[PDB]
């Protein structure tokens, strides 16, 4: 449980570094759409969970080196509160 | 409180540079970009760059010719664009404006009125124009002035300081063998003229002048 | 590079009804476009943003729809202050990209100019200078036509016309006319006279000054 | 430690080889964007991670075997170096 | 199979002043555009890498711009060396394809 | 130096096959692609197919008609195409081009000018142009030499071994009877010639030829 919410910690921390990284090296390529942070946060997230709705990703080298890091960061950090959360519900059902 | 101060204009002669400022006030974030929007006389509005001051980073318009350098100071909390070889193409007022990074401009400054050409600053020359000796007077008197003779624009006519809005035209400026003219006009109620006092307030910030004139009737 | 084309670029409307600005995209991006609004000599000025949410301060009569390539601005009953050129912008995209802009003009009732002559002031007399001026405020609609009278016969050498664009209080026009002299050509007649000629009367407007 | 650094050679390996033959095998087809390198290479990295932007993938026979290799080899090889970094920060939970 | 549209095709300008080459695609290509310089009795020569990207020795004259389907290449203020015919390619999607190419005319 | 050499030309019977190399030069790698590139006179650059030498897997275009055959020798590190079966519609100059893997065609070679046609190899027929005894001289003097006579395309033409690239013409040649006929200009200063030699250099790489002419004026 304390751990776990290290796990969170360590992850809020990638998203918002990763938003702020990718706006900024996305701005300057003609035909970027990873240009705000609102919705850069929001690709983040999707990179970091892997969920695949392929409507924003990064077009330039250091926004997908930034992504690189969202990637082993993030499926990482995230990861860990999944595997967290699942040993906390299988502790409820020897409860019952 | 005026979140971002520009200077009024800028003279320059074909081929020489300058550095325009934009003053900042107010909250301040690391997520914030300030940019820079071109609109010549007569045409619309056309981005120019962006920069992050937090991060020092600038982008610019690759559509037309890059003759900006974006620079930023921290401390002071003022954006800079040095355009360098200036032409007669380049005769625009440029705004900077304030990005939260979500992608719009809610805050503007005010425009700087930058003027390319050979032609010397040349403060205006404020005359009264009060009504003849022989003119009717109604309900209402329209009351004037006129700025003559300067150079570069612009120039900001208010009367009495700002207390009398309604009721005033300023007309636009005629060029004249390289030195503008143009009138302003105020109606006032003729029972509180010459009653009680009006006065145009002209300024020319190409010269650094502000100059104020009484409008009294003729002896 | 998006394309934001806005049409059309002139908007010509009757008070109290519904108007719509259209700005289309060279493609989609979805909801990301935004509205400003600017006066005579002023500054842009944010009136929607993300398509349809509105900005604090802006009043409602301003709504904002559309999405993917087509986008509308709506001023439900328009009036005198909303006079201005609008901006469409968008922000889906690097870089960001204006519109062509599109001007609001106002069909209001038919007025008379107020005419107002006035003599060369006293401080430009006593240095060389003699410019005469007459006024032209609070007309409509735009088309007018002024003319100089000097000891009864027309004057057209040294006559500049200066119109503002329709005012943002009361959807008229205005024309400053002035008939620049020297001190002696102005010291060698008496009677200057300036005509306003407009469609609210058959018979124009006169106003006249005796220097003598 | 020492294992966790051979996954990600191997991974780079993998990246690497699976970058090269996409370009090899999409090359030819009409309508292929799996033909330069720079790009393979990000197309094997998201195929690795699975982070879905769907933004680049193979159309050719070849090409999509080229991409089950690098999926078998990539997945596996990433889930170790996930899985390590995971145990890293769950040794430095317990350190505190 | 993209199609490079260039037009116009003889481009007539005054020297000095700021030219402008447009290529289009025949769909979104993204930045994967590329311009070749080819003088009389030559070979192409590469200016402009991934639209906007220049090449070195190319002078800085040359400047690339646009995404998507449509690209422009651009001179700013034009000289007599630069009379050649300029050629887009895309590298977005196999095959290579060129354009119809553009002269410039002084 | 020359990072990709191909021969000058190539003479073809209507009918016959030919092979095409393309020697290369410096850096390589096992990304490197080498491309082929038709340009039929007076039209545009056409892509005919890649290669990659370090695997031996070329592509063609499928749009075009499969006349091309890619091969590439990694010892000598040149790449082959064979051009079988050509008709007058394969006329062509043959560049290759280097691409590093990214996309773009970043080095290029000098073009095989191949014709396809039933005539013969003619050497050229080189002759000076000296002006008249009768020409007046001012500032400058421009000198010339005749090119005739020749087939199939092209020729090289070159003043003083190439130092002399100021002030020189080359006009077109004009195809008479299956014989081409150019001629070259060349303008020098009059204080330079004839105290200062003079020489046209003219290149035949489809028959292997290549003269000198020294301007010598009339006696
Ligand atoms: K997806």
């Amino acid at each position: 449980w304390r751990c776990a919410g290290a796990a969170t910690v360590l992850l809020v921390i990638v998203l918002l570094a990763g938003s702020y990284l990718a706006v900024l090296a996305e701005r300057g390529a003609p035909g970027a759409q990873l240009i705000t942070y609102p919705r850069a946060l929001w690709w983040s997230v999707e990179t970091a969970t892997t969920v695949g709705y392929g409507d924003l990703y990064p077009v330039t080298l250091w926004g997908r080196l930034v992504a690189v890091v969202v990637m082993v960061a993030g499926i990482t950090s995230f990861g860990l509160v999944t595997a967290a959360l699942a040993t906390w519900f299988v502790g409820q059902c020897q409860q019952q | 409180q005026v979140q971002l101060q520009q200077p009024g204009a800028e003279l320059v002669k074909p081929g020489a540079s300058v550095k325009l400022s934009c003053k900042a006030s107010g909250y301040t974030f690391t997520s914030d970009w300030i940019h820079w929007v071109k609109q010549r006389p007569g045409h619309g509005l056309e981005w120019i760059g962006e920069i992050i001051p937090s991060y020092g980073r600038a982008n610019y318009n690759e559509k037309i010719q890059k003759k900006a350098t974006l620079t930023a100071d921290k401390s002071s909390s003022t954006a800079f664009m040095q355009l360098s070889s200036l032409t007669s193409e380049d005769s625009a007022v440029y705004y900077c404006a304030r990005e939260r990074g979500d992608g719009y401009f809610a805050v503007w400054g005010a425009g700087t009125t930058v003027t390319v050409s050979s032609a010397k600053t040349t403060p205006p020359s404020v005359y009264p124009l009060a009504p003849g000796s022989a003119a009717q007077t109604n309900s209402m008197v329209t009351l004037g002035c006129l700025v003559k003779g300067y150079f570069p624009e612009p120039v900001t006519v208010t009367w009495n300081s700002g207390s009398l809005s309604s009721g005033v035209h300023t007309f636009p400026a005629v060029l004249q063998s390289d030195l503008y003219t143009l009138s302003s006009s105020v109606t006032v109620p003729s029972s509180s003229w010459p009653s009680e006092t009006v006065t145009c307030n002209v300024a020319h910030p190409a010269s650094s002048t502000k100059v104020d004139k009484k409008i009294v009737p003729r002896d | 590079d998006i394309l934001l084309t806005q049409s059309p670029a002139i908007l010509s409307v009757s008070p109290g009804e519904r108007v719509s600005f259209s700005c289309r995209a060279s493609q989609s991006i979805g909801t990301d476009i935004h509205w400003y609004q600017q006066r005579t000599n002023g500054s842009p000025r944010l009136l929607i943003k993300y398509a349809s949410e509105s900005i604090s301060g802006i009043p409602s009569r301003f709504s904002g729809s559309g999405s993917g390539t087509d986008f509308t601005l709506s001023i439900n009953s328009v009036e005198s202050e909303d006079i201005a050129n609008y901006y469409c912008q968008q922000s889906n995209r690097w870089p960001f990209t204006f519109g062509s802009g599109t001007k609001l003009e106002i069909k209001r009732a038919d007025a008379a100019p107020t005419v107002s002559i006035f003599p060369p002031s006293s401080e430009q007399l006593t240095s060389g200078g003699a410019s005469v001026v007459c006024f032209l405020n609070n007309f409509y609609p735009k088309d007018i036509n002024v003319k100089w009278k000097i000891d009864g016969s027309e004057r057209q050498n040294g006559v500049l016309n200066s119109w503002t664009d329709q005012d943002s209080k009361d959807s008229t026009y205005s024309m400053s006319s002035t008939l620049t002299l020297t001190k002696d050509e102005y010291e060698r007649h008496n009677s200057y006279t300036c005509e306003a000629t407009h469609k609210t009367s058959t018979s124009p407007i006169v106003k006249s000054f005796n220097r003598n």
